[PDB]
């Protein structure tokens, strides 16, 4: 089980 | 014995032809058991292992969701690194990710990853404490500040250390038929005359999985690196890998060379020859 | 600065005259991701090619596998023909029973 990316570059 | 879990990202940008395509894909070891393809006509995280079809609609509905979202989130990056790197709208960009787990037999984490690139090279990456992060150059320094300052790190660990490893376990469990059966190497070797000289000996393995393996050639019981060609391990298309590695050898010469096989489903190394 | 692919043109099993097989096209350390390949029979494209989904290495450098069922014959040749960025033309490379 994979989650959100937890913040943008 | 030890396993891996891995999802690799894919995000390429290609300006004047839409939106930048998102790929996600999962590894439990060497076999890949979910897919997700934004440019798919109706995209859905789906099945790729017959171990990960027993998972509920909330595990493909929360998945494909979570997909979808981050197909946003790299849009969003790579139009990030544009301004980062000083670059134009004109060219087609990557960004990678590369996240998972390695677990050891009693199943307890050896170590957790979360890293990325930009066009095939080092962006940045989370350090083996889970806790600090090495950036490649001053633009991936900008993502580390603003990493540092929202504690990214800290909710890296918990996955890392938790949902990770948890799952990591459960699917080991689920597919122990597959995931924990080493198929060790079918081998043998060769033999084609390249002139009345020289012949190629190759030293074949078929039929193994996990693809980890070592093929190595000894004259007269000195490895031969330097004057073998290896192939890269590839994947046969059944679950299982192949390889070989060749050397040139004097004519005559021939019962001087031994082939040297290693891998997880050999109780002990293999040596081999030539026999016609 | 970009990455030139690898070619492997193979099949599932020993290659048996008459007996159902697959031939394989593995190309793999390329980059960027986009690469164009064709399996061909007698020099012609062999069409419903599958391919396995995106991914990559350690390097980052991406590897991915065209197949296709087929019965070799001692007649028939099959190669691979591969278009990538790196290359200025398409690089065919010929299936060979021990490689």
């Amino acid at each position: 089980f994979e989650d959100l990316r937890l913040l943008s570059f | 014995g030890s396993h891996s879990m891995r999802y690799f990202h894919t995000s390429v940008s290609r300006p004047g032809r839409g939106e930048p395509r998102f790929i996600s894909v999962g590894y439990v070891d060497d076999t890949q058991f979910v897919r997700f393809d934004s440019d798919a006509a109706s995209p859905r995280t789906e099945p790729r292992a017959p171990w990960i079809e027993q998972e509920g609609p909330e595990y493909w509905d929360r998945e494909t969701q979570i997909s979808k979202t981050n197909t946003q989130t790299y849009r969003e990056d790579l139009r990030t690194l544009l301004r980062y790197y000083n670059q134009s709208e004109a060219g087609s960009h990557t960004i990678q990710r590369m996240s998972g787990c390695d677990v050891g037999p009693d199943g307890r984490l050896l170590r957790g990853y979360n890293q990325f690139a930009y066009d095939g090279k080092d962006y940045i990456a989370l350090n083996e404490d889970l806790s600090s992060w090495t950036a490649a150059d001053t633009a991936a320094q900008i993502t580390q500040r603003k990493w540092e300052a929202a504690r990214v790190a800290e909710q890296d660990r918990a996955y890392l250390e938790g949902t990770c490893v948890e799952w990591l376990r459960r699917y080991l469990e689920n597919g122990k038929e597959t995931l924990q059966r080493a198929d060790p190497p079918k081998t043998h070797v060769t033999h084609h005359p390249i002139s009345d000289h020289e012949a190629t000996l190759r030293c074949w393995a078929l039929g193994f999985y996990p693809a980890e393996i070592t093929l190595t050639w000894q004259r007269d019981g000195e490895d031969q690196t330097q004057d073998t060609e290896l192939v890269e391990t590839r994947p046969a298309g059944d679950r299982t890998f192949q390889k070989w590695a060749a050397v040139v050898v004097p004519s005559g010469e021939e019962q001087r060379y031994t082939c040297h096989v290693q891998h997880e489903g050999l109780p002990k190394p293999l040596t081999l020859r030539w026999e016609p | 600065i970009q990455r030139t692919p690898k070619i492997q043109v193979y099949s599932r099993h020993p290659a048996e005259n008459g007996k159902s097989n697959f031939l394989n096209c593995y190309v793999s350390g390329f980059h960027p991701s986009d690469i164009e390949v064709d399996l061909l029979k007698n020099g012609e494209r062999i069409e419903k090619v599958e391919h396995s989904d995106l991914s990559f290495s350690k390097d980052w450098s991406f590897y991915l596998l065209y197949y296709t069922e087929f019965t070799p014959t001692e007649k028939d040749e099959y190669a691979c023909r591969v278009n990538h960025v790196t290359l200025s033309q398409p690089k065919i490379v010929k299936w060979d029973r021990d490689m």
